[PDB]
């Protein structure tokens, strides 16, 4: 659901770690579309961070996961898997895709 | 119950047909007929007759399975535990899960619900059924005769009528739904109102009105709808017959309006009601405010 | 009505015609959503207050016994069994159910309990609502005009038919014959010579209006092109469930038409106005509703 | 008619024809998404707009929360995905009706066009409708008006010329998909964030082999980059055929090449028999745009490079659909 | 006059009196400098705590009001009284804009939340209710207490809700999630009033108490409990245990409040007397004889040095703090 | 509904509270609690025994 | 402060089935007190205009009614002989003092809240005991029917006005007549003094002389049925100005809160606000269709009360 | 002094097994919920 992925979304940024999201449609649509919001969140976090003007002797990037500020590491990434073939399977929302 | 009710043949036939099953051991009731038809309230009447105490559950919109449930263990205790003669007469309406199908199809079949009871509540049940059987007469010690004689108890006091609008598809659902409901129920099916029953409604209602004629001249093509009316009808068999023809048009207009593709609202016996007492009211406001 | 009535009104209008009929007698607005709707439905039949109660779609089964007047009479008292609680129900308590949806299903014994009112739009009702906006819109002093005589036409008759009762009542209360007492001959001479300046008033009046209806017969095509542009806006649920179109839509763009309307800024004949106001009238309807 | 030719003015309408009481409805055909739409929106009329993704309990929560703020303080709010939660959009929508918000406040609800949406909220708020562009030629003035003037009128001059190459491209590639057996193999999803990626793409590697020079070789753009990546992530990644790869390929070649520069190159070839598109001539974005403009409205499948009566079938039953249509509802 | 120090001295500055029944709750409006009373004649009076001019009364209630709140703007005033009903009082026009009905009996206490959207209201029928401000439906029902809620009182930004009752207990609410966070018993006799703890004072009421900084940063949401066995407990809502007891009061002990600068706590009794506690050494500074008889309810202005406490004598008086 | 009760000498210790008096104002008029229900008390009672 | 009545009315009080005699204002309640000729006293909320209660306890017609300093107590009197002393927290006559041979016309209460003053036609005021009831000490030297009686702010000085064309100023401890003033051209009815608030504003309206303390003394007014008000000095006891322009019979007298105008009714149906110190604000202003028979000023709030004969109180807002 | 005051409803059928039951909780609030209970009863309540 929302806080599982919240979780573990929680767990990737601060580790630092690539999470390979196997059969990612046998989520519900609704949860995938609120996952939305937390992969665009990381997603912008690492977009800020890449910027040149950033000086890690500044305040490290963090991003709002959780009603809590997670510090966001550069080296973590978000990759889903997927079979659009299998009927009954959830279809992804636009925003997420 | 202070409602006014007009008396009919097809009304003397249901109430002598509930008061059949009233008086035998595990009666149910499975009345089927288009809402407003008086089902409720001629159930209600009979279990008064019959000295059964009606009742229903007070089902809101935050009405849940727990509330059912205690609503099932307190009727249960009073019928058992207390021996007392309950008609619980429950709607399709109430029914806002398919737990409380379970339910009922496990406590019309076998008279009891094994998991309904539980914990404190076994216990109180099983003292209650304890002081019940000492009043009968009966000596019980052990819980497994003290729950056989609660299950005895509730199977020749409870009865449960069961209230239905006549969906086809509604109908083969439930049947496979709830097995016991056509199994462990008798079946009466009270439809909507024939076209006897709304004229004799309506001789009955607006006997009091004048409706009186005498040089009425009876057309060559009389628009008969009720099949029996007398051949030399009078202005006020003429009247109830056009009452009729009424509520047979808005049945055809709805039946026309649905197959059109629009929306309808269903005509109910309540209906023809409201129309018999507009026509009352109607009739002796406009003679006294004329003269 | 007999049974409660069940009010359908997208537009809203009936609800607060309810709420000012019943002003007087302190109808008070509640709804199904409301947690607390019990306690102001006990104190309604307590009191007798009438009630309106929105949301229907969302309805409360404790209104049955209320719904089918399950009424018990008993020592002089009317007992009603709201839950399970006896409640003394007062003769004045009425309840008004209200909906703005008009596609709403409702279970058969709902249909059963209630009288179903329906306030759905016609097409003579939208033609006079939008030669009433163009007349405002562009001849504004037709406008308060037509106002004008129509409240001293309604006034007019209220006089009238007062007079008449009056007379009437006066000839039936005679105790005796009417020219014993000389006040009966008073009181019949003002009745007569006030019908008269008021019938006078009624021709005067009538005059005007006449000409009012003459002035405003050049705007009946855009009243009736308006009606035809909303129904066909209404029948576009027939080709797609999503062209769900409110008369509220129609009514936005009419007023952007006739007040926005870019082209009107310097055009000062009625004519070239109205001939303007129908194309881009059009023009606006297929922008908005495609 | 010709207004719904050119692209959508959300700007205006939001400004003057919507109240705030009245939410913006904005239904999409699947493959679109008005979120981006709203979000360059706010960004340009710089005001703070909260975006809350519906679909978790506490995601109500955050929506109720975020509307009952913004509706005082006269913020902007987004509900993406709302056609998930029909009852949660009775509920919305039986809230709005009695709220008399702040002037600026505004109200955005992105769904996609579902039958389970209620109909008392799409009659109670302004529905806007997101789907594939009539033609090449609004599709262009589409990709066009989204693209920022400052981000196309960089310092390379023949950034403009790759900008236009490249909306000419996804025209052509997204309006072969009406023909879903000739066209392509399938229908695939070719959508807006494959023109961003492409356009992201072509910024790269265009300031990468320019170093900041006002003007560069065509031969020195770095056409076989960009036809690699093109073809391989950005618009091949969605290609699972084989021929449908070949085509895009054939496509990628026939366009991105040193040629296309010239004057005399051939968008299309023989689209009437004897007429065939011919490149525009200009530098800049503004006469890019002006060609655009200019296009005959008369438009056929030979533009996309497709025989003229694949279209004859579907021209046909469209007719038919408009008679029903016109019949069912008369 | 320490801008964060000041507390009220012996020398009154105005005793209006105007109210025809016992002053049942003061407070201050937040953006004008007015002052509201309201009493238990069914009259809510407006008075200016700059000149000591009654301005106006506020009527429509049927029986004795038993509390008046105000939003964060200012702008609505919501009052509660002992005819089960809530109204919503629009402050610019003054007018009832809405009466709210559902509560059983009594309703001794009302409160705005801080997002101004939501109304609080606690009752005698053991219930705590939730009411819409635009729609005024009742949304949310805190069951839990066994007795009589006298005071409801929302935190600082307002996901919880505290409550006292008859039952000799103080329950600390969740708005969100409605479930009980902590059940504080340890008065020994019927609570009456209780106050949050402001986050100016946080660091004064850790340093206090001996208390560990926390590695979160947050020390935690403090209450006060006045309580009618003439003590004032402060307690910690995240541990749920009782910081300090506060002694000194000679009778049932009606309002409890930290001064706006957190150092102090203000506390009125029935002992007809207003206490200005030093929470740092748990003892009492200075004990103003305030009125002629019981003292219901006092509040202190965030910025001015005023201080204002109604009184059974149907007095209402306003204390100059130096 | 004024209330005649006879055999007073079987007096039931039910009407006591009822006797007393003991009602409390407001929260609905008067209330009397005969037993554990609180039963709002009509103005016009009156029992004789 | 500045204070003026307004030609618009807020509310019409009318209730009374018999004129109205006299209306005040309580001294800290937002309550209006009007007594009628109907023995009946009602209680009204000046405010927003809702009748309160009644007191019925009298027999014939009630002329005066009083407060004391707290207003915790209401005196009145009547036509029946007798005195009523009314306990306004549970508004129940609570004494009922007899003698004081007929007609009685004026109540007051001295400051001292102890001790109550009243008049009538048998030509003396007599002195009363609010804690026992006793006349202790009777006041005689009028030789005819006495209409008003009012005391000092600090109860020692007392003036009554009489038909015998005297308004003749006592004292409590001596029991004498300091100051006696028989030059009123008809007969005097309506009497009330000055606030603490208005001595200073006397000495540049007058020119008046302060004497060796310095203090200018207390003052007198008095208005007369020869349709002029006049205004006295109590230690000397000689005229200080004359004001004329009321049309008919002047019926009630007093001054603003501020002390800075004269605001008076009379018999003319027009309520009359004038200006002493420079003759400036000469506003004349209908207040009922029929006589006017008394009026009162509120201490702090901008309000003002008439009572006339007509059956109605009527309430002005003041601007 | 805070005390909940408990009185027993007696009447004709009351016997010593309502008494029992009265005391039981009466016991149980006074000591398992630790509430202060002022047991106010009568002579006449003493039917046994
Ligand atoms: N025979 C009858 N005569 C008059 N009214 C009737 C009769 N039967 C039913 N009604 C009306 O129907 C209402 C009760 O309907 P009910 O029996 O609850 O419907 P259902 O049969 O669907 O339960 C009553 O208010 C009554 O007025």
């Amino acid at each position: 659901d929302f806080q599982a992925m919240g979780r573990i979304f929680v767990g990737l940024c601060q580790v630092g770690a690539w999470g390979c999201f196997d059969e990612f449609n046998r989520l519900e649509e609704r949860m995938l579309s609120a996952v939305s919001q937390q992969v665009q969140c990381i997603q912008e976090a690492l977009r800020e961070h890449s910027n040149p003007n950033y000086d890690k002797t500044s305040a490290p990037i963090t991003c709002e996961l959780l009603n809590k500020q997670v510090k966001v590491s550069p080296d973590m990434a978000i990759f889903i898997t997927m079979n659009p073939g299998y009927a009954g399977r959830s279809n992804l929302p636009d925003n997420l895709k | 119950l202070d409602v006014p009710l007009v008396l009919f043949n097809e009304v003397l036939d249901h109430v002598l047909r509930i008061d059949r099953i009233f008086r035998q051991p595990q009666g149910h009731l499975l009345l089927i007929g288009v809402s407003g038809a008086g089902k409720t309230t001629l159930s209600r009447f009979v279990a008064w007759m019959n000295g059964l105490s009606v009742y229903q559950i007070k089902v809101h919109r935050k009405y849940t399975g727990e509330d059912f449930d205690e609503d099932l263990r307190t009727v249960l205790r009073r019928s058992g535990c207390k021996n007392e003669k309950i008609a619980f007469i429950m709607d399709e309406s109430n029914v806002l899960d398919s737990g409380f199908l379970e339910r009922m199809n496990t406590l019309l079949a076998n008279g009891e619900v094994p998991g309904l009871f539980e914990g404190d509540e076994y216990a109180t049940l099983m003292t209650q059924c304890k002081e019940g059987a000492q009043k009968e007469g009966l000596m019980l010690d052990s819980h497994e005769e003290l729950y056989k004689w609660f299950t005895s108890q509730v199977i020749r006091n409870l009865h449960v009528v069961f209230t239905m609008n006549p969906s086809s598809e509604g109908l083969k659902d439930r049947a496979a739904t709830s097995p016991a409901l056509f199994n462990r129920c008798v079946l009466n099916w009270f439809g909507d109102w024939s076209t006897e029953a709304l004229y004799q409604v309506g001789k009955e209602f607006t006997s009091k009105m004048d409706l009186e004629k005498p040089n009425y001249i009876v057309p060559d093509y009389m628009p008969v709808v009720y099949d029996k009316l007398p051949q030399p009808p009078s202005h006020r068999e003429a009247i109830v017959n056009s009452c009729v023809f009424v509520h047979q048009t808005l049945h055809q207009a709805n039946a026309r309006l649905a197959k059109r593709g629009g929306r309808t609202m269903a005509i109910t016996p309540r209906h023809y009601l409201d129309f018999i007492n507009h026509y009352a009211n109607l009739f002796h406001e406009k003679r006294s405010e004329l003269e | 009505f007999n049974r409660y009535p069940l009010i359908i009104d997208p537009s809203g209008q009936a609800t607060e015609f309810i709420m000012n009929e019943y002003k007087d007698r302190k109808i008070t607005r509640t709804s199904f959503l409301d947690d607390a709707f019990r306690k102001n439905l006990e104190s309604a039949l307590r009191f007798g207050n009438p009630l309106l109660v929105q949301d229907v779609e969302s309805y409360d089964p404790v209104l049955n016994p209320v719904l089918n007047r399950e009424v018990r009479r008993t020592g002089g008292r009317v007992l009603i069994t709201l839950g399970d609680q006896d409640i003394d129900l007062s003769p004045s308590f009425v309840i008004f159910l209200s909906t703005r949806d008009p596609t709403v299903e409702f279970p058969p014994d709902l249909c059963s309990r209630v009288t179903f009112v329906n306030f759905t739009v016609t097409r003579s009702s939208l033609q006079s609502q939008c030669l009433n906006e163009v007349l405002k819109a562009e001849r504004p002093d037709v406008d308060e005009k037509r106002s004008d005589l129509l409240k001293l036409q309604g006034e007019f008759q209220l006089r009238l038919r007062q007079l008449e009762k009056s007379l009437l009542q006066a000839l039936n209360e005679v105790k005796g014959r009417i020219l014993d007492d000389d006040t009966i001959i008073t009181t019949l001479e003002n009745l007569k010579r006030e019908a008269a300046e008021v019938t006078r008033k009624v021709e005067e009046t009538d005059i005007v209006m006449q000409e009012v209806e003459t002035v405003s017969q050049q705007y009946l095509p855009l009243s009736t092109a308006c009606s035809s542009i909303y129904f066909t806006m209404e029948s576009l649920k027939q080709i797609h469930f999503l062209y769900q179109y409110s008369l509220q839509f129609f009514l936005d763009i009419y007023h952007n038409v006739l007040y926005e309307n870019p082209n009107l800024k310097g055009v000062t004949d009625h004519t070239q106005r109205l001939s303007i106001i129908t194309k881009d009238l059009f023009q606006v309807a297929f922008n908005r509703v495609a | 008619m010709s207004i719904m030719e050119q692209p959508l003015d959300l700007t205006h309408i939001v400004g003057t024809e919507v109240k705030p009481n009245t939410p913006v409805l904005m239904c999409s055909v699947p493959g679109y998404d008005a979120s981006g739409h709203v979000e360059d929106l706010a960004a340009e009329q710089n005001t703070q707009i909260t975006s809350i993704a519906i679909g978790s309990a506490e995601g109500f929560n955050q929506a109720d929360k975020a509307i009952n703020t913004a509706v005082k303080s006269g913020r902007w709010v987004m509900l993406k995905n709302v056609h998930l939660a029909p009852g949660w959009l009775m509920q919305l929508e039986k809230k709005l009706h009695s709220l008399q918000p702040h002037a600026c406040f505004r109200l955005f609800l992105t769904m996609e066009i579902n039958p389970k949406v209620p109909v008392n909220l799409l009659r109670a708020g302004r529905i806007f409708v997101f789907e594939p562009p009539p033609g090449v030629k609004a599709n262009m003035l589409r990709t066009f008006s989204s693209i920022p003037v400052s981000r196309i009128c960089k310092s390379p001059n023949e950034r403009a010329r790759l900008y236009f190459l490249l909306a000419w491209f996804h025209a052509i590639i997204q309006e072969r998909l009406r023909y879903a057996p000739l066209g392509w193999s399938k229908k695939y999803e070719f959508g807006e964030s494959d023109l961003r990626s492409a356009c992201d793409t072509v910024d790269t590697w265009l300031d990468d082999t320019a170093k900041g020079r006002q003007n560069i070789s065509p031969d020195k753009i770095p056409w076989s980059a960009l036809k690699t990546l093109m073809a391989q992530s950005i618009y091949g990644g969605r290609v699972d055929n084989e021929f449908d790869q070949r085509l895009l390929n054939t496509f990628l070649e026939r366009l991105f090449t040193t040629r296309s520069f010239d004057s005399e190159f051939k968008l299309a070839c023989k689209v009437d028999g004897h007429k065939d598109i011919q490149m525009p001539d200009g530098i800049r974005r503004e006469e890019f745009v002006q060609w655009v403009e200019l296009l005959p409205d008369t438009q056929t499948p030979s533009w996309l490079g497709l025989p003229n009566n694949a279209e004859r079938v579907l021209l046909t039953t469209q007719g038919v659909d408009m008679i029903s249509k016109m019949l069912k509802m008369q | 006059r320490d801008p964060k120090e000041w507390i009220p001295r012996p020398p009154e500055k105005y005793a209006l009196s105007g109210h025809r029944s016992p002053v049942t709750r003061v407070i201050f409006h937040p953006v004008f400098s007015v002052m509201v009373s309201a009493s238990e004649d069914a009259t809510i009076k407006v008075w200016d705590y700059e000149t000591g001019d009654f301005e106006r009364t506020l009527k429509g209630h049927t029986d004795s009001v038993q509390d008046i709140s105000f939003d964060h703007s200012g702008k609505l005033l919501a009052s509660c009284s002992a005819d089960m009903t809530i109204k919503l009082w629009d402050f610019q026009g003054f007018e009832c804009i809405r009466t709210m009905h559902g509560h059983d009996h009594n309703v001794s206490s009302v409160a705005i939340m801080p997002n101004g959207d939501h109304i609080v209201s606690a009752s005698r029928d053991k219930t705590i209710k939730m009411w819409e401000v635009q729609t005024g439906y009742c949304v949310k029902t805190f069951t839990g207490h066994r007795e009589w809620v006298r005071m409801v009182r929302p935190n600082q930004d307002g996901t919880l809700i505290a409550s006292c009752s008859n039952d000799q207990t103080v329950r600390v609410w969740v708005v969100a999630t409605k479930e009980c966070k902590a059940e504080l018993r340890e008065h020994e006799h019927v609570v009456e009033c209780i106050s949050w703890a402001p986050e100016s004072s946080y660091s004064s009421i850790s340093e206090a108490t001996g208390s560990e900084t926390k590695k979160s940063g947050k020390p935690g949401p403090f209450l006060l409990s006045g309580s009618r066995d003439k003590t004032i407990k402060m307690w910690d809502v995240s541990t749920g245990m009782c910081l300090m007891t506060l002694v000194g009061h000679d009778n049932w002990v009606r309002g409890v409040l930290f001064h706006s600068g957190g150092k102090f706590i203000l506390s009125c009794a029935d002992d007809k007397t207003l206490r200005v506690w030093d929470y740092k050494n748990k003892r009492c500074m200075k004990t103003l004889n305030a009125h002629e008889h019981f003292v219901t309810s006092l509040d202190f202005h965030k910025t001015a040095p005023y201080v204002v406490t109604g009184s059974v004598d149907q007095t209402v008086k306003v204390w100059e703090c130096r």
